[PDB]
């Protein structure tokens, strides 16, 4: 009775750290578009812009 | 020149100037088009937006 596994069929780890690496760069992205917004609140073109 | 360095807050309030003459229709639509324009301005600057 040759033994009988059960293995997960795994999400791959380097796609996984490729993919979050990706996304926490768009994130750090998203991020300085926020201060470089609310940096500049004060210049009209900014304020006409909600 | 000499009118417009009468403003001691040339910075807030903005000074519109218009040559006239007694044959022209511009006279008219000027004012038409620049009052509707100070109203805009003033309901931006009420909401902040500007």
């Amino acid at each position: 009775k040759t033994i009988i596994l059960e293995q997960l069929r795994k999400i791959s780890l380097p796609l996984y750290s490729i993919l979050s690496a990706l996304t926490i760069l768009g994130m750090i992205m998203a991020s300085a578009f926020l201060f470089f917004n609310i940096k500049n609140r004060n210049q009209k073109l900014i304020k006409m812009s909600s | 020149c000499q009118f417009e360095d009468l403003n001691k807050r040339k910075d807030t309030k903005e000074i519109y100037t218009h040559f006239t003459c007694s044959t022209d229709t511009k006279n008219v639509q000027f004012v038409f088009d620049a009052v509707t324009d100070v109203i805009i301005k003033n309901n931006l600057k009420d909401c902040g937006l500007f």
